[PDB]
Parts: C-alpha cells; structure tokens; sequence
C-alpha cells in the first residue's frame, strides 16, 4: 500500500530539479508498441506489379 | 473482411453482456413534456 | 520535415483547421504549387468539369449550368415518358482518406518522381497542439501550399470512377480538339448516355440525368430488387426543400421518389467506401 | 502558499440563524420575504395516505407490467462501370440502437464531431 | 497521453481512473452543451467561446490520434484490388489524353 | 448454529434502464408505484415509469451533482439536494421549483422528510445537519457535533427522531426539539455512509467498510454484527419481510436476513457495454411500495431492476 510520489510533466511548484529517468518515467507512452499490419505488403506489391 | 474506422465495433452488445432474460432499456428524450404535469390537480 | 501546428478557426457552426508550416518549407511549397498549376494548365491535365477555374466566378458557373440545362436537346419534353434527375452531393471524407502510398503512385503517374516523393513525404508530418503530438499517416494536410493540386487531381480520379472512361472522354472530347465545359461534339454524343451534365466543385458533385421511361423503370427495378419497400416508406425519409412555397417544391410521387433514390443508389455503388462515400 | 487546496471545509453553526439567529439581526434578503406560505396537501384522488394504506400494490404493479409487456409485444446503359454494388445486404446496421458508456466512442459524440468540424 | 504509474496499488489506480472518467464526462457534456448554444446563437460569454474552441480542438485531436492508430493497426482500407482498379483507370485515362508528364523544374527555366 | 434463518427467495436482475449521462447518485419511489425519481451527476432529475421502465420526465435546474431525492407522502412535492449547495422543493403540480432552502456552507449529501410534521432534514459536508420547515423555508435547528462530512440521515415519528451517520466514524442520535445529541455511537472504525430503519421491529442498521451493525433505538444497544460484505458500502435498505440489501462502491451487493444476520445471496452485477471494469459501483438502492422490486442506481450510469426468483428452495445454508 505504498504510494510513490507524483513526478509531473507539467507542474514543478517548488522549482525542483529531477533526474531524467525519473522525469521521463511515463511507462504508458513507452509500452504503446507501434505495431504494423500485414496487408500493407499486399497493397504495395500489387501496386508495383 | 476489412473493418473500416466508421464501424470499428468495440464494446459488445447489451444483450450479449446481460443475456436474453434481462431486457435492456435505452432511454433518450422523454414522453409528456414539461407542460404536461406529474400529479394532477383536482379539476 | 519539421512539425506543423494546428488551430481551429471558429465559424460558430463548424470549425475549420488552420495549419502552421515552417517558413523555408512554406516558400518551397509555394513555388512548387505555382509550378505545378502552370505546368498543369499548359499540359491540360484537368478537364473543364474541374470547376474552380480561373475565368469563371461561381455565379457565372451557376449561370452556365442553367443555360447548359436549357440548351440540351428536348430536355423539357415529357410526352413519351422522360425524366430529368438532378443529383447534388459530396465526397464526404475525401481529404481524410487519401492513402499516401496510392497518392505517391498517382503523383508518379503525373509528375517527376522527385516532385512526387516530396509531395508524398510532405503530407507525413507531426501535428502539434500545446501537448498533443501525432503523425498524419493516413490523411493529407489541407494547409500545405500545394494541397489544392492534390485535391483537384484526386477528385479527377474519382470523377473517372463515377463517370467511367467512355463518358468522361465524350465530355472532355478529343485531345486534339477539346471542347469547353457544357458542350459536346455532336447532338448524337449528347443523348448517347443518360449522364448529360457533370461538374465537380472542390468536393461537391453535380450530375444531370436524362432518362427515357424504359431506362428509368429498369433502374427502379434494380433498386427495388436490392432494396424492396412493401410499406411505401420511401416517401417518408425523402428530404425536400422547405424554402420554396408548397406549389414550388418537389411533389411526392412514387415513381419520382423511387427514381431519385435509385439514381442516388447507382451513383453510390460506384465508389468504394474506403476511397470516399456519398 | 496563496494557491493552495482546502483539506478541511468551513464548519457551520456560526452565522445568521445558528444558535441565537446571529443575535437577532435586522438584515434580511429579498429571497427571505414571505412566499408560498401555504403547504398544498394531497387530495383524495391524487395519492392521499388514506388511499395508499389499503391498496395492494403488487397486483396493480403486475397488471401494469403485463400491460406494458403486451404493448411492447403488439408494437413489435452504363453497365461497364468498374465497381458493382458495394452495399449488398447493409440494412442500416443499427448503431442508433446501441448505447455506449464512453464519451469518446459514443454515437452521439461521433455525430457531434462529424457535424461540428470540417 | 497514456497514463500509467509503474508501482501503484490497483485500488488507488482504479479509483483515479474512475474519477478521471467522471471529470471527462463533465468536461465533454459541458462542451456539447456550449457548442449547441454557440451554434444556435444563444447568449454566450466570450470566454466560453474561447474555452469551447479549446475543448473542441482537444477532442478532435484525441479522435485523430485514435484514427491514425486505427489506420496503422487495421491495415489499408483500400483493398488492393480496388487500388489496382484506381491506378489502372488513371493510367488508361492519361494514355487516352496523350498526357505529357511534368518534369523537374529545369536548371535554366525561363519562367 | 444458535439461530435458524428464514428462507428468502433469491433475487435476479431483469431490467437495465439507461439514459443518464452521469453517475446515478440517488433513487426514490413514489407513494403509489406509478413512477420513481432518480438524480444523477448530469445535473438532472429523471421521472421514470416504474412498470414499463420508460423515461417519464427530465427536470433540469441543478448546477452540480444531485445527491439526494425524496418524494413527499403528505404533500405533492419533490425535494432534492445537490453538491450545488442547493436544497429544492419541486411542486409536481407544475414541475417547477417553488422553494429553495438556503444556508448550507458546502455540498449537501442527503435529505429526509419527517413522516408527520412537515420538516425536512439535510446532511452536509460542512459537518452539520439542518432542520427546515417546509412552509417557511427557514432553519429550525443546526445539528452540529460531527467533525467530518455528514453522509446519511433518517427520520422517525417515535424516539430519537433524527439518526445520522457521518465520515467521522460516529453516529449521533438526536433530539429534534432541543437540537442536541443524545447518543454518540462510535463502534465503527471507518466512515458510516448508510443508516437504515426497520419498519416494524424498532431497530436500525448502520454500515461502514469494516462491518455492518444492528442497533436498538431508545439508547443504541449493540444487538448484532453483520459482517462479510467488506467494501465501502453506500446504501442499506430494509424490506418488511426482513430482507436487507447492502450495495458497495465496487458493485458488489449482498442480500441479508435482518433477524438472524445471515447472508443468503451475493450479487455481482456486470457493467454496461461502454463502461469500464473500475466503474462498477452502487450508490443507491430502494424497494418499491409493493416491496417486490429492487431499484439500484449504479455507477455505470444505469438503473438496474431486480425481482425475486419464483423457483422454490435450492438454498438453506
């Protein structure tokens, strides 16, 4: 039941300096996992043919 | 069998999540407008 | 390319995107747009139904359209059974759905491969608003200086899809002697097909149809085959113009309502919903 | 500092009507003038508690339920064009019956964003 | 921005998601209401016009990130038979009109 | 096994009513089973048809979330309260607000009508309960003595006439005449968010996330301890057949024997299609005047309606 602190991308009210790994610790935009489809291939190859 | 973005069906149907015995009621705008009243005066 | 900004112009009934491009890129795009339109008008790329043309104000466009309807052969005769149909519609998400790979393919058909690669890779930028960053991987950017050329040419491609190569070639005429906007080569080439007049304003379509009773009944038979109506419900959802008086609006006859819905159905089937819809 | 949250509310019991009527002030709002100085009561036809007391509610509720279910039951040239009929069996695909508990993926919001941005 | 705290108890995380969805609903319904008021011409403030524009562009870009993601996930919609039809129709048209392709703007172009 | 519990038939959902655009925070049934009110966080009050489940009216006028709604039994009125700080009387002859009750310093969380005097009582977040005359819209007393937000309040005709739990984990049994506390019951460890009154047996129940407790009325004696529904419970309601309903913030709802304190059914209902798994939750539940339907106001912006299963004993512990 421990609550880690809130390192915000917007508010720095007491003007602190936070290390980059703690600053860019937004996991959700790193696990977004840009994944492609397989029907791009059929389209591109058919257009070249 | 391509699904366009205009359909893109998430969130399966209310009959599919509650079942056939539960009857689902979706109510947008209402019967008897605000002039037609609740409990009627003695006329 | 560097990221472009976006904001919205509020027109109080709908919003319009306003795009913010880097100045060096904007100068290169503006010269490219000038060069593309000058070389397209020399080479006669756009046929005269691509409508925002230079020597035509939009009221002159409506005036030419009206006198072009009037100057069709036996256009007001209804004695043997003949109908006129006027379809006015749009290409609903025409901007939003231009696949940039196929756009590269068509632009490499038109211009040099370097210019076409520039125009394709220019549409794929990052859009920003105050926190928000995404990448335009599917649509186009309307605010590019040369986006007008891409829009009118993609609309030309879909005009070829709607009309077909034969009737569009009959409208454009021969390449050695092209005709102007609402004019054919012969009276016999006018009445060869039911599509008589056709213009395209930027994403607005205007077709005029002349039907004999046989073709009208056949096309209504095809619509009622694919979409039957046992309860006569086609007269309910039919919109009419409520601006004009009661004697002045379109009457609700079963034949005319079925013919209007059937002509709309036939034009609607000519476009894949992945390209645009109507 | 100046900009700060609350973390506790202001308590009641120390102003204008709280203990001694704030020691009997002679200040009164225009919203504190006499208005609706007569309680209306339920009449015999409306739902007076004399009439509500003897009523069997389950039989009447079952009858109205049966009537509602019965009402819902009794209610219910150029052949050479490169693309054929793309919509064959699309009988309007009842999205307007679905209701979604999501303000971004609702049908009303998709109609909203389709209407108000061009 | 997709919000995930790496270590956080799931009751706190679920409760925060619940109340953030509630504030999302309030924000969005207020935006719909004020947009209908601005459309009909009703009495509105100028600040509510600016706030409403700022909410509408933010909702549009949420939907637009959603649409670009659904395009990169769900493949082409174009169904390559149809794209070959489009390309081949354009080729037959451009050879029908005897079109001359636009060159690169030359090194000594007079215009 | 010291007691032998009465068999109660199990309950089942048969109707999911939908149409609010916010958390449905309150519900109440009309004295004649013709309709029922809900109040929600979309700042409206909706009259629903109780038989057909059809929206009968929608009443706008609140500036914030509607927290409590009650229909008067003596008078043709509809009292409502909100996070607005506003307490209102709706004349149902006209469907318009005729009287607004002013004086709450912060949000108003619940309200109840006295069954015989025409006196409204309200809970607020400013640690007070207020006592209002309906006819003169004035504060008779300000029940102060809780230290945190006041969550729920009830009323009797008989002794202690005002019973209120609050977020300071205490429950005060009051004097309507004097305006002072008679009994402070501190037995709960977490916040009391629902008190409920039995129609016959002159006892009451109270709920907090640790456990739920049953209590004699004159001075608050401990009688019993109903445990096992360990979530943040929001409402409790009593059937005259001795069925107690406990609905929680996590959507879980338990069905209980009043007398022996036995759990005969657990109901974990499912969310609406668009809704989220973290959004299952019950804020209100109420029986109809026939006491054969259970109306629950859910956190997925729904109203779920339950009735008894007509199949015989498959049950008994």
């Amino acid at each position: 039941w421990k609550i880690p602190p809130c390192i915000s991308n917007w508010k720095n009210a007491k003007g602190y300096t936070i290390p980059l790994d703690k600053r860019l610790a937004a996991d959700g935009r790193g696990l977004q996992t840009v994944h492609i489809n397989e029907n791009f291939a059929k389209l591109a190859e058919a257009l070249y043919i | 069998e391509v699904v366009l973005h205009e359909d893109k069906k998430y969130y399966p149907t209310a009959e599919e999540v509650y079942g056939p015995e539960v009857e689902t009621i979706v109510q947008e705008e209402d019967t008897q407008p605000l002039t037609e009243p609740i409990i009627k005066p003695v006329k | 390319f560097k990221e472009v900004g976006i904001e919205f112009m509020d027109l109080y009934s709908h919003l319009v995107p306003v795009y913010d491009v880097e100045p060096l890129e904007k100068i290169t795009d503006a010269y490219l747009d000038q060069y593309l339109w000058y070389e397209a008008d020399k080479r006669r790329l756009f046929p005269p139904w691509i409508k925002p043309a230079d020597t035509e104000p939009p009221p002159l466009l409506v005036y030419k359209w009206c006198q072009g309807i009037n100057n069709l052969q036996d256009v007001w005769e209804t004695s043997e059974g003949e109908c006129n149909v006027m379809l006015e519609s749009r290409f609903e998400k025409m901007y939003e759905k231009i696949d940039l790979t196929l756009l590269n393919r068509l632009l490499r058909l038109i211009v040099d491969h370097n210019i076409a690669d520039y125009m394709t890779a220019k549409n794929n930028v990052v859009i920003n608003y105050k926190d928000m960053n995404h990448t335009n991987s599917y649509g186009i950017i309307r605010g590019l200086q040369f986006a007008s050329f891409i829009v009118q040419y993609y609309g030309l491609v879909m005009d070829l899809l709607v009309l077909g190569l034969h009737r569009a070639s009959e409208m454009a005429g021969p390449p050695q002697m092209p005709n102007d906007f609402l004019s054919f080569q012969d009276i016999a080439t006018e009445a060869a097909h039911p599509i008589r007049l056709f213009c395209r304003y930027i994403d607005r379509i205007h077709i005029f149809f002349r039907f004999t009773a046989d073709e009208a009944r056949d096309l209504i038979q095809r619509y009622l085959t694919e979409h039957p109506d046992p309860n006569n419900e086609n007269i309910v959802g039919y919109n009419n113009k409520k601006c004009w008086p009661r004697d002045a609006r379109m009457r609700l006859m079963k034949h005319d309502v079925n013919l209007g819905r059937a002509v709309f159905w036939d034009i609607k089937n000519r476009l894949p919903r992945s390209v645009t819809t109507v | 500092t100046a900009a700060r949250p609350t973390f506790e509310p202001a308590r009641g019991g120390r102003g204008k009507g709280e203990g001694d009527l704030s020691q009997l002030s002679k200040q009164y709002s225009s919203r504190d003038l006499p208005s609706h100085t007569k309680i209306k009561y339920r009449q015999t036809t409306q739902d007076a508690p004399e009439e509500v007391r003897n009523r069997d509610f389950r039989r009447e509720l079952e009858e109205r339920e049966r009537a509602a279910a019965r009402e819902k039951n009794r209610d219910r040239w150029d052949d050479d064009v490169v693309f054929k009929n793309c919509a064959k069996g699309v009988d309007d695909q009842k999205k307007d019956k679905r209701f979604v508990n999501d303000t971004l993926r609702s049908e009303f919001h998709k109609k909203f964003m389709e209407k108000y941005i061009k | 921005i997709p919000w995930k705290v790496p270590g956080l108890p799931t009751p706190i995380e679920n409760m925060i998601l619940r109340y953030v969805k509630a504030k999302a609903d309030w924000w969005t319904n207020t935006a719909h209401y004020n947009r209908e008021r601005i459309r009909r011409g009703a009495t509105v403030d100028k600040t509510v016009c600016k706030k409403n524009l700022g909410r509408l562009t933010r909702l549009y870009l949420k939907a637009e990130q959603e649409r670009q993601h659904n395009y990169l996930k769900d493949g082409p919609y174009i169904t390559a038979e149809e794209a070959v039809a489009v390309y081949t129709t354009t080729v037959h048209w451009l050879e029908s009109r005897r079109f001359s392709p636009i060159p690169f703007p030359p090194l000594s172009y007079k215009h | 096994t010291m007691p032998k519990p009465q068999w109660h038939p199990p309950w089942k959902l048969y109707r999911v009513i939908s149409g609010h655009l916010g958390w449905v925070r309150c519900i109440a049934v009309e004295p004649g089973n013709q309709w029922f009110v809900t109040g929600s966080a979309d700042r409206t009050i909706k009259i629903w048809d109780l038989a057909s489940g059809k929206l009968k009216l929608s009443l706008t006028g609140h500036i914030s979330t509607v927290r409590g709604v009650i229909v008067s039994t003596r008078s043709p009125y509809l009292f409502s309260c909100g996070e607005d700080k506003q307490v209102k009387c709706w004349d149902l002859e006209y469907n318009k607000v005729i009287r607004h009750y002013h004086g709450h310093l912060s949000a108003v969380y619940g309200l109840d009508l006295h069954p015989t005097i025409d006196v409204l009582v309200t809970c607020s977040r400013d640690s007070t309960a207020r006592i209002w005359d309906v006819r003169t819209k004035a504060s008779v007393h300000t029940l102060s003595g809780h230290t945190n937000a006041v969550a729920t309040v009830r009323c009797q005709a008989a002794e202690p006439q005002i019973i209120t739990g609050s977020h300071d984990t205490t429950i005060r049994l009051w004097d309507l005449v004097a305006g002072k506390t008679r009994v402070t019951l501190t037995n709960h460890k977490k916040s009391v968010r629902a008190v409920v009154l039995h129609p016959r047996h002159y006892t009451f129940a109270s709920g907090s996330p640790d456990n739920i407790k049953q209590w004699k009325f004159p001075d608050g004696s401990f009688i019993q301890n109903l445990s096992g529904h360990n979530a943040i419970i929001n409402t409790l309601t009593v059937n005259s057949d001795g069925v107690l309903v406990s609905g929680a913030d996590n959507g879980t709802m338990h069905l209980w024997d009043w007398r022996t304190g036995y759990n005969f059914q657990r109901v974990h209902a499912a969310v609406q299609p668009g809704s989220l798994d973290s959004e299952s939750g019950i804020f209100a539940c109420a029986f109809d005047q026939s006491e054969s339907r259970l109306l629950t106001a859910e956190a997925d912006k729904t109203i779920k309606v339950y009735r008894e299963d007509d199949t015989a004993t498959e049950e008994t512990h």
